[PDB]
């Protein structure tokens, strides 16, 4: 239960731009 | 339902693929008369199962930042190590799958001239070379696998490129080319050439045995090429799509995580393709059970 | 927890595996052929072109080593030692086309061609040769054309109702032997027409063995 | 004259086999049964030995 | 016939190097492990080095490890001992010994005639240096070891060698009980644990010599002082 | 006239033998052993798996030390195994790869082999050169060699497909005696414990008892409906068991001169390739074509256990001289050592 709108790069996250 | 569906999909793939891969590894070991003696197909099929087993054993350490709270609990040192280990298992399995198709091409199109160099010693050297090439192909992965401070008190393991505005392109394209595009071209090219040259000119095509031989091999070449495509195209189609995407939506997040599962399902479906579509292996497995 | 001599025994055993492995890989790159056929059917003529109890003959053709085994001297029961050849690449079976109007010297009542058909069906349908391709040679095709002009094929096959020509009678005999294949799924039959001056007999075996090698590779690779 | 010579040998052979002494089946069956009872204890396959004395642990 | 001829020995200066060769003939040299055993003048035997069949295992004595090198040439059937920085302690007669290892084998069965080099750890004890003997009289020879030579597999790795005056050592008993091929049945080996006895019933003139007990339980192989029988 | 009269006398002699056997068949082995307790379930585990053969294994023989065994495979290798440690003591390359039998000398100094080459080759295991070399090649059989057994370092008995068994003098290389009387290919033979007699089974569905010293047939045993493939002597030498293609094992008694018991089951429809007895003779171990080896209670004709660990036909098996272990070879190129646990 969290805010799952994070950007992704591969199978890991990335900082959104 | 969203919080129960996603963990169940990954868990089912992880457990089902572990059972299949462990079955393939155990059966190849029990059938060994002399190690490294006229078992080139067995060396490829047991190394592909080891990497697929590694790709699934390390799966829960990579997805626990996606289901529960989006928090990495293993620290920055393990984040680099686990991300590099996970990426290596994907690239290594794809390279072994590609090499297992070139081996089948040589065993069929060149059945006489390839006996000079289709040795178990050469096969072991090729597979050990694939790991070395895989390590080079994951170098950008672990050089930039750092912790990412998300809004709030939560952090997550991810990729921190030095220039995310411009370096996002080559990182995606080089993984797309080396891990999806190039292997699929070689795998597809090898199997279609096998189907065109799987019989000698002297073989009687009118006989049912020759026609039945082509029918079974054709549906095995289709299954091998199709499983690789279906399990990795959505992962790499959304991978290219998000280059233009700046602010992802909920539907894109759900599709991306579903595509991630399909990539892990490739390591779950590879052992069963060999279990089901190989009559010699399938019959021997039933005898044990 | 091995003693100083136990460790040296283990190293000796692994040195033996180093030589079994070396010999086993060399053996897997060679071709084993079982040469079968009744007496005076051209079986000995094939050896003359591809130069104890079992007579083993070796020859090399296009970087491929063939081991052809002749068991014509084994007058014992065939079914007892026939399983010893389970795993040969292919079986070369010689049938004399001209021996259709003739009869066996001993029986003096059974046709020579029927003897081969019974022999062929006993080999093709044998349980140990379920997936063993058979190279069927129809020798003396030139002499068959002479006999078919004088002696009609109806003597050997009453059901035959075709033209009295080589181009049609020979194909009928070829289909009869291939019809005896009780398992047309796990094995194939390669039929060739040889002669006393034919130089394409070894090439046909090379092509047929190549198809068998491809089939074995498909099974090993898991494609089949 | 091969058949006539073989017939004499076969008849002569059967005479030797017909002049042997035969004991009752009950006597012969008992001896096989008595042999196993005497050697039952020292049969490792019939009666497994302790793992300490087993060469193939 | 089985033969082992050593060469390369001779007078050397201190700190020099010398090459010892052992040419094997009459047997499968590539199937045997080869040892070097030296014997200082008026002293007992001393194991030097070992190379297994296929050159996979190489062992050296601590007194020579790092300076001596042992190698073999199976195609030419020759054994080598490369020696560097020779000391006065290296003055000895070096012997070429063959030993094959499998179940039931007899290692150290054949010894070479040896070559002379002159330079300008389980303890095996043979306290009895000399025994006055007469022909036809039973003689017992005692040997001791610091550690029990009986292994858990049942084998007791004790070897008996007889070196007649002017001759090479010859195997009599291997693994403390078995009689070597070509040895008269009057020789018998008996022992248990760390104490062993060699029995020579009806002693003859040919039995006169020095008897050495060697251990093969673990490396380095160590020889006893030697028990000499004299008339 | 004369030929017709003689063949009628043969039938009368055969009838006389049959009546004599029926006269002494007062009881049945099953009736006699009905009171004894069954052996229960015989559980044997694969203690060792001997790997290294790359083709079908057709024969194996134990050494008299119950530790070393020789196995013959159609990869052209005769391998001697240390069953305790799975070490290969020796590897003997065979001139003919179509080997059908192998033997181990009771002294342990020699091994024998032979197949479609019609030759019994004798190999010297104890040489000063340290290698196994061919000491003798026994020629004189006109058929394939099916079984061979050493009596000592100088005598060996062989069976062949030419319907004859021969006793050989190894030193001179000549067969001193020939044992004739079978009408079909002899497939196996078994030497008696005292090595004064031996039994053989042929493709004529008959078994014959031979006198080694005299060189003549003493008794003939019938009853099998197809070719006899395996034969083995009872530990006391007063009985023997045969294994045929009709999926039946039968026990014959020499003194009773007739069959005592049949070892078959309805689910078993495959041929029988090898038979052997345990040390006491209570267990009859038989290899079958259904990829399994069944343990039979020789006194009660019950299947006491199954040795199911092979992927192909079990072609050979043998029990050690001390009864400690049983080895089985098979066409899957693996040898397995079996023994039970407390």
């Amino acid at each position: 239960d969290f805010d799952m709108l994070r950007c992704m790069l591969g199978r890991v996250y990335r900082p959104c731009w | 339902y969203i919080n129960i569906i996603m963990p169940s999909v990954f868990g089912t793939i992880c457990l089902l693929g572990i059972i299949g891969n462990s079955t393939v590894i155990f059966a190849v070991v029990k059938k060994s008369k002399l190690h490294w003696c006229n078992n080139v197909p067995d060396i490829f099929i047991i190394n592909l199962s080891v990497v697929d087993l590694l790709f699934l054993l390390g799966m829960p350490f990579m997805i626990h930042q996606l289901m529960g709270n989006g928090v990495w609990h293993f620290g920055e040192t393990m984040c680099t190590l686990i991300t590099a280990m996970d990426a290596n298992s994907q690239f290594t399995s794809t390279y072994i799958l590609t090499a297992m198709a070139i081996d089948r091409y040589l065993a069929t199109v060149h059945p006489i001239s390839s006996t000079k160099f289709r040795k178990p010693s050469v096969a072991t050297l090729v597979i050990c070379l694939l790991w070395a090439l895989s390590f080079i192909s994951i170098t950008p992965v672990w050089l930039y696998a750092r912790l990412i401070p998300f809004p709030g008190g939560a952090v997550g393991c991810g990729i921190r490129l030095p220039n995310p505005d411009t370096d996002l392109y080559w990182f995606t394209l080089y993984q797309f080319f080396l891990a999806f595009a190039l292997p699929f071209v070689v795998i597809t090219a090898a199997y279609v050439r096998i189907l065109q040259r799987m019989t000698s000119s002297v073989a009687p095509a009118s006989q049912r045995s020759i026609r039945l031989r082509t029918k079974r091999v054709t549906r095995t070449a289709i299954a091998i090429c199709l499983v690789f495509f279906v399990c990795w195209a959505p992962y790499y189609v959304l991978q290219l799509t998000q280059l233009s995407i700046s602010r992802p939506t909920l539907t894109f997040v759900y599709l991306y995580n579903a595509a991630i599962s399909l990539g892990y399902a490739n390591s779950c479906l590879n052992p069963f393709v060999y279990i089901v579509l190989c009559e010699t292996f399938r019959k021997r497995l039933v005898l044990s059970v | 927890t091995l003693s100083a001599e136990d460790k040296a025994a283990v190293e000796r055993s692994k040195m033996i595996d180093r030589n079994l492995r070396e010999d086993g890989e060399k053996a897997a790159r060679e071709v084993k052929l079982l040469l079968l056929g009744a007496g005076e059917s051209g079986k000995n003529t094939i050896v003359k072109q591809m130069k104890t109890g079992i007579v083993e003959t070796h020859f090399t053709f296009k970087d491929l080593h063939f081991k052809m085994f002749d068991v014509g001297a084994q007058r014992s029961e065939r079914k007892k030692w026939i399983h010893c050849f389970e795993g040969v690449t292919a079986i070369i079976f010689c049938v004399a086309l001209s021996d259709y109007d003739l009869v066996l010297a001993e029986d003096e009542e059974m046709n020579r061609m029927h003897a081969s058909m019974k022999l062929f069906d006993s080999i093709c349908n044998n349980k140990w040769f379920t997936d063993t391709s058979i190279i069927l040679f129809l020798n003396k095709k030139d002499l068959f054309e002479e006999k078919i002009k004088k002696s009609p094929l109806t003597i050997c096959y009453p059901e035959y109702a075709g033209s009295n020509t080589y181009e049609e009678a020979a194909a009928y005999i070829q289909c009869q032997f291939e019809d005896l294949n009780k398992r047309k799924d796990t094995k194939e039959i390669y039929t060739h027409f040889t002669c006393s001056t034919d130089t394409k007999n070894v090439q046909f075996v090379f092509d047929a063995v190549t198809d068998v090698i491809i089939k074995n590779n498909l099974k090993d690779c898991g494609l089949f | 004259t091969a058949s006539i010579a073989q017939a004499r040998k076969l008849v002569e052979q059967l005479k030797m086999e017909a002049n042997i002494d035969r004991i009752k089946v009950s006597k012969a069956a008992a001896d096989l049964m008595a042999y196993c009872e005497a050697h039952a204890k020292e049969d490792p396959l019939l009666t497994p030995v302790p793992a300490s004395e087993n060469p193939f642990r | 016939d089985v033969q082992l001829v050593e060469s390369g020995g001779g007078l050397v200066q201190p700190g020099g190097s010398r090459k010892l060769s052992c040419s094997a003939s009459g047997f499968a040299f590539s199937s045997f492990g080869m040892h070097w055993v030296r014997q200082a003048p008026e002293k007992g035997l001393e194991w030097v080095a070992y190379i297994s069949s296929g050159s996979g295992t190489i062992y050296y004595a601590d007194t020579v490890k790092g300076r001596f090198t042992i190698s073999r040439d199976d195609p030419k059937n020759t054994l080598f001992l490369q020696m560097t920085s020779l000391r006065s302690e290296d003055t000895a007669m070096y012997y070429c010994v063959r030993s094959i290892y499998y179940y039931g084998s007899s290692p150290f069965d054949f010894w070479g005639q040896g070559t002379t080099l002159t330079v300008s750890d389980i303890v095996m004890t043979q306290a009895t240096s000399s025994v006055p003997v007469t022909p036809g009289e039973s003689v017992s020879i005692s040997c001791r070891s610091s550690k029990s030579l009986l292994h858990s597999n049942g084998n007791t790795y004790l070897y008996w060698f007889l070196q007649r005056p002017g001759q090479s050592p010859q195997l009599l008993i291997y693994r403390m009980s078995n009689l070597a091929s070509g040895v008269p049945d009057r020789f018998s080996g008996s022992g248990s644990g760390t104490a062993f006895t060699l029995t020579i019933s009806r002693l003859e003139a040919e039995d006169v010599g020095v008897y050495y007990c060697m251990q093969h339980l673990e490396y380095p192989l160590t020889f006893g002082a030697g028990t000499k029988l004299e008339l | 006239s004369e030929l017709d009269q003689l063949r009628q006398e043969a039938e009368q002699l055969k009838n006389q033998i049959r009546d004599a056997r029926k006269a002494c068949a007062d009881a049945t082995l099953s009736q006699i052993t009905n009171n004894i307790d069954p052996v229960g379930r015989i559980q044997m585990r694969t203690r060792r798996t001997l790997r290294g053969h790359l083709a079908k294994i057709y024969a194996m023989h134990w050494g008299t030390d119950s530790r070393l065994l020789v196995s013959a495979s159609q990869d052209g290798k005769l391998i001697i195994w240390d069953s305790y440690t799975t070490n290969k003591v020796h590897a003997i390359p065979l001139r003919s790869s179509w080997v059908m039998t192998c033997a181990y000398a009771p002294s342990g100094n020699y091994v024998a082999c032979g197949g479609l080459d019609n030759i019994c080759s004798i190999y010297n295991l104890k040489t000063r050169e340290g290698n196994v070399r061919v000491s003798r090649e026994l020629a004189g059989h006109t058929g394939y060699l099916s079984c061979c057994r050493f009596l000592d370092d100088n005598q060996i008995v062989t069976s062949s497909g030419d319907t004859t068994c021969a006793l050989w003098d190894i030193e001179t290389g000549q067969q001193t005696t020939t044992f004739t009387g079978h009408t079909g290919d002899v497939m196996s033979l078994s030497l008696a414990p005292d090595t004064r007699l031996f039994v053989s089974g042929a493709c004529d569905a008959s078994a014959k008892l031979w006198d080694v010293r005299e060189g003549m047939c003493r008794q003939t045993f019938t009853g099998h409906e197809s070719d006899i493939n395996a034969i083995c002597f009872f530990p006391n030498g007063n009985a023997f068991a045969t294994g045929s293609d009709d999926a039946t094992c039968r026990l014959f008694d020499l003194r009773a001169d007739q069959e005592l018991m049949t070892y078959s089951h309805d689910n078993i429809i495959c041929g029988i390739t090898s038979v052997s007895f345990s040390k006491s003779g209570r267990l009859l171990l038989a290899g079958y074509d259904d990829f399994n080896c069944n343990v039979w209670d020789a006194l009660k004709a019950d299947r006491a256990g199954v040795l199911a660990g092979h992927d192909n036909r079990v072609s050979c098996l043998g029990v050690t001289d001390d009864g400690m272990a049983v080895a089985t070879g098979s066409w899957d190129s693996f040898l397995k050592i079996w023994n039970g646990s407390s």
